[PDB]
């Protein structure tokens, strides 16, 4: 079994 | 009219009232009640909603004597109008920076 | 003896990142109460304008009437609301609306395919005129003084590119809006504010001396802009709160889960307000705080 | 006026707290309140003036 | 690369332009598949359906 | 291609016990998520109106569509207002006049109420013809009623593992929690 | 039928419902760099552009006044 | 007078009331437990014969 | 728990103490002062319960 | 004036007689047509 592949948000005012 | 008093919980020395305010909720309440409770002589300060489908607001003022409730909301409410005021000029200022 | 003195002295206003659109100004030295009470003024009790009262003359598109009149009204227009007076709303309707306490808009559009369109072409625009509806299609026929008062002030949508609706061939839509102030409690039409939410100040406190690739680790757990690495000593600090987004992806790691605790100061309001286009962020502040202190005097005054 | 006295005094539900069942209660808190309470009555929960003032005076309302 | 996809384009392609040949997702096709078959069973048989023969 | 009828709609929830309004399995939306029109299902009735149900094969009725040459009472132009029928945009109260047929047998028209519970707005209005050669006077009519079925309280929304509930309240926004990063969730759960 | 007003949070996307679909197509992108460079950052506005199926191009060529 | 939907069981033992009313339930507990939440659609229905003293 | 002369000194309240069960606290204030009594107390303890989840609210998640 | 076809879609009217018979189409479906009236509304 293979598991899932992978796929390869700032703060207010910055 | 937008205030009114409850006789039914007043004291006979008025030092202890509870006061109904219309069209108001935690906004003014909390506010209100923190400008109150800063004033040390209240014994006993504090706001309650009948139901959140009424726009009430209901104010409870228990003083450590002394001095009557109403004067202690006044003096609260006169207390708030200067906090909300002080703080206009002081972001009028940052503004100009 | 807390006192106003003593409250003017403490607090304190650091303005981040002012803007025509969005404010991040910060508030220190103030209490939960009426930071929070600013937020709720903001959010909810600043008037503002958006259109209601549409009335249709006629409409075949595929949008229902309904749908249609709610997405007009949940449009931001331009005017600023110390230009308009309120309504009674106990009075009749010719009566209910004058010159200086309502605005007319019409929009009044059909749409036909043009015949010159290029082979094989799927674009709307190409194969018929007036395809899309634009906030733009708005007008804003004036009346009375209003046609001297906003010869500066054009009422337009705070956004013009927003799409109203759809048309097609032998597709056409005809009505008339009528924008009054609003109280943002009624419906969040009224809202001038997008979001006027605020967050307190996080605190680090730094314990065990982080020290090494271990600190460096560390640096990589929080946003980039908050960690700083001492040159000095290879320490680990703090270099900037605000940068920091609560995510507390160090307590995760159990090596670092005694060396901080993740803290925040209670008197430092990080507020962030965006706007639509009727008002600026610090307007519409100063509109909330003065109308706090407008509510305490009204309150004041009213005997029991 | 009679059905009144007997609903508000018979039939209210203050009166029947109880099941004749067995005589167990059926009448209280279920879900919300019952985990309030344990976060609430723990050790670890300490107010100050202003926030037990102002609980108290939520939860009491003696002017009602 | 990702395990599954919004397909906006495609989406928004056949909503504009109905297919004029086979249409896309066959599985629906053969979902409904036994009713029709039963009906079509019903005259299109090798000889005269089963009503024919019936 | 399920895509092609998507229903329901992505929301921000939050599993929290806030407002104390929600503890079997009650739920609440956020009033301004409401407001921004978080849900809007319509319901389209339709119903056939015709004045053939007694008429026979041989024996053409002395009433049909339209009205006039009568004393019928005014105000029915409000909404009934045509030769033939009401306007399409309308707003149809409880008892207001659906359509209107011209009767001979009494020599007066006669109109068909609403009959209903909630007030509508007519969707579509459409003519029917007899399959057979029945030119006649076309007395068979099928109208449409569109009805806006705005979420009110105790509408049951539901999510897509059988945990259904009812709107118990439309919290107003500013009461609603917020986050640090400014959303307010529009659904609430317990 | 773009939602106008972003429901959870208020910010208008209705007008950048177009500028999506042509950062989407006429640029080779994918919907996150396309829905940071038009200008969203929290998922309550993300949503009303990320998933809105458009039920107008198909729910519209059903035109009853122009002939077939 | 017959087995289950006789006259008794349907028109004696069980009857269709006035000044009545049924809806569905909303939680509240911003109401006392011996109270129950009125709509206003039903204050403005539900009349009480009551004398004028 | 052990209440004393009207204070609760030790232990937490619970479905048990208060609720629906048998013996709790809520079930002894019903003994001694009436129904009425115990009734307002339990209208007391769901105000309250409500306004202290406001400001501290309960939630589970993943992590749980 | 009224009454689109709704198989060739031409505006026509009615004379009290032969309301089927669309004079393009002669489909017996006829299906009436908005037209500019006045409409109230709320935008909420
Ligand atoms: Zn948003
Ligand atoms: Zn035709």
């Amino acid at each position: 079994r293979k598991d899932v592949p992978k796929v390869e948000h700032f703060a207010t005012g910055y | 009219e937008k205030i009114k008093l409850l006789t039914q919980a007043t004291s006979e020395d008025g030092t202890s009232a509870s006061f109904q305010i219309v069209e108001e909720d935690h906004t003014l309440g909390n506010a209100l009640r923190y400008v109150i409770m800063k004033n040390p002589d209240v014994e006993f300060c504090g706001y309650s909603i009948p139901h959140p489908s009424e726009n009430l607001l209901n104010i409870r003022i228990q003083t450590y004597g002394e001095t009557t409730a109403v004067d202690a909301l006044q003096k609260g409410l006169k207390d708030l109008m200067d906090l909300c005021d002080v703080v206009e000029s002081k972001f009028t200022e940052k503004i100009k920076s | 003896e807390w006192n106003v003195e003593k409250f003017k002295k403490d607090f304190e206003v650091n303005i981040s990142s002012l803007d025509a659109r969005e404010a991040n100004f910060d508030l220190i030295n103030i209490d939960t109460s009426i930071a929070n009470a600013f937020r709720r003024i903001m959010i909810s009790e600043v008037p503002s304008v958006a259109a209601e009262y549409v009335y249709f003359f006629n409409n075949t598109s595929v949008i229902q009437d309904e749908v249609l009149a709610h997405r007009i009204g949940l449009v931001p227009l331009k005017v600023d609301p110390d230009m308009l007076t309120w309504v009674d709303s106990n009075l009749p309707d010719d009566e209910k609306f004058t010159d200086e306490n309502t605005i007319v808009l019409s929009l009044n559009v059909k749409c036909t395919r043009n015949p010159d369109a290029p082979k094989g072409s799927t674009d709307p625009k190409e194969l018929y005129n007036n395809a899309h509806v634009y906030a733009r299609d708005l007008k804003f026929e004036p009346q009375g003084r209003q046609s001297t008062t906003f010869a500066d002030c054009p009422v337009v949508p705070a956004d013009p590119d927003i799409l109203l609706a759809k048309l097609r061939p032998g597709q056409e839509i005809s009505l008339k809006a009528h924008c009054i102030l609003g109280i943002g409690g009624d419906h969040a039409k009224f809202s001038p504010v997008s979001t006027a939410s605020y967050r307190l100040l996080p605190q680090i406190n730094i314990l065990q001396p982080i020290k090494g690739e271990s600190a460096r680790r560390f640096q990589k757990c929080f946003p980039p802009g908050v960690i700083g690495i001492d040159e000095g000593s290879d320490e680990a600090y703090v270099k900037d709160a605000r940068k920091d987004t609560v995510s507390r992806e160090v307590l995760r790691y159990e090596e670092f889960a005694d060396k901080v605790k993740l803290g925040r100061v209670r008197n430092h309001f990080i507020f962030n307000v965006e706007s639509a286009g009727a008002m600026t962020p610090e307007e519409i502040f100063f509109k909330s705080v003065r109308i706090l202190k407008n509510k305490a005097e009204y309150l004041k005054n009213c005997p029991i | 006026e009679n059905a009144r006295a007997e609903a508000l005094n018979l039939a209210n539900t203050d009166s029947q707290y109880l099941t004749p069942t067995s005589g167990s209660p059926v009448r209280g808190l279920i879900q919300d309140h019952i985990s309030a309470g344990v976060w609430l009555t723990s050790k670890d929960s300490f107010f100050t003036r202003e926030q037990y003032q102002q609980y108290i005076y939520g939860c009491i309302r003696p002017e009602d | 690369a990702r395990t599954a996809d919004f397909r906006t384009l495609e989406r928004e392609s056949r909503f504009i332009n109905p297919p004029k040949d086979k249409s896309a997702f066959p599985l629906l096709q053969e979902a409904v598949q036994p009713h029709i078959g039963s009906f079509n069973a019903l005259t299109e048989g090798p000889d005269g359906g089963l009503l024919n023969l019936g | 291609g399920m895509d092609n009828f998507p229903n329901g709609f992505n929301a921000v929830v939050a599993v929290i016990s806030y407002t104390g309004y929600d503890m079997d399995d009650a739920m609440i939306i956020n009033k301004s998520a409401d407001e921004r029109g978080f849900g809007y299902g319509t319901m389209y009735k339709t119903e056939k109106v015709d004045l053939a149900l007694n008429r026979n094969r041989g024996d053409p009725i002395t009433q049909h569509f339209g009205f006039g040459n009568d004393e019928w009472p005014k105000e029915w132009l409000e909404k009934l207002d045509e030769d033939g029928l009401p306007y399409i945009g309308t707003y149809v109260e409880e008892g207001d006049p659906i359509c209107a047929y011209f009767d001979d047998t009494l020599n007066k028209t006669k109109i068909k109420t609403y009959h209903s519970s909630e007030p509508a707005y007519i969707e579509e209005v459409n003519l029917i013809g007899d399959e057979s050669n029945k030119f006649q006077e076309l007395q068979t009519v099928s109208i449409k009623y569109r009805i806006r079925r705005t979420p009110q309280i105790g509408d049951k929304f539901s999510s897509r593992h059988g945990q259904k509930g009812v709107c118990s309240r439309k919290w107003p926004t500013i009461d609603m929690p917020f986050s640090e990063t400014g959303i307010q969730p529009d659904i609430i759960i317990n | 039928i773009v939602p106008v007003r972003c429901f959870s949070c208020g910010k208008v996307v209705g007008d950048k419902w177009e500028s999506y679909l042509n950062l989407l197509q006429e640029d080779e992108l994918d919907e996150g760099t396309a829905l940071s460079r038009l200008g969203l950052k929290r998922y309550c506005c993300r949503r009303m552009i990320l998933t809105h199926v458009d039920l107008i191009e198909k729910f519209l060529r059903y035109n009853p006044l122009e002939k077939r | 007078l017959e087995k289950k939907e006789g006259l008794f069981r349907k028109h004696m033992m069980g009857k269709r009331v006035n000044y009545a009313a049924r809806s569905v339930i909303s939680p509240d507990p911003n109401i006392e437990t011996n109270e129950i939440g009125v709509p206003p659609v039903f204050a403005v229905k539900l009349t009480y014969p009551e004398p004028v003293t | 728990v052990l209440f004393k002369d009207g204070a609760l000194l030790c232990g937490i309240l619970d479905k048990s103490q208060y609720g629906a069960s048998k013996y709790g606290i809520v079930h002894s204030l019903h003994e001694v002062y009436g129904p009425e009594v115990a009734a307002k107390v339990l209208s007391v303890l769901g105000r309250l319960f409500t306004n202290y989840i406001t400001a501290t609210a309960f939630t589970c998640g993943m992590d749980d | 004036l009224k009454y689109i076809c709704a198989e060739c879609s031409s505006k026509l009217s009615l004379s009290r007689t032969d309301a089927v018979r669309c004079k393009d189409c002669g489909h017996r479906i006829l299906l009436k047509a908005r037209t500019k009236r006045l409409v109230q509304f709320e935008a909420r």
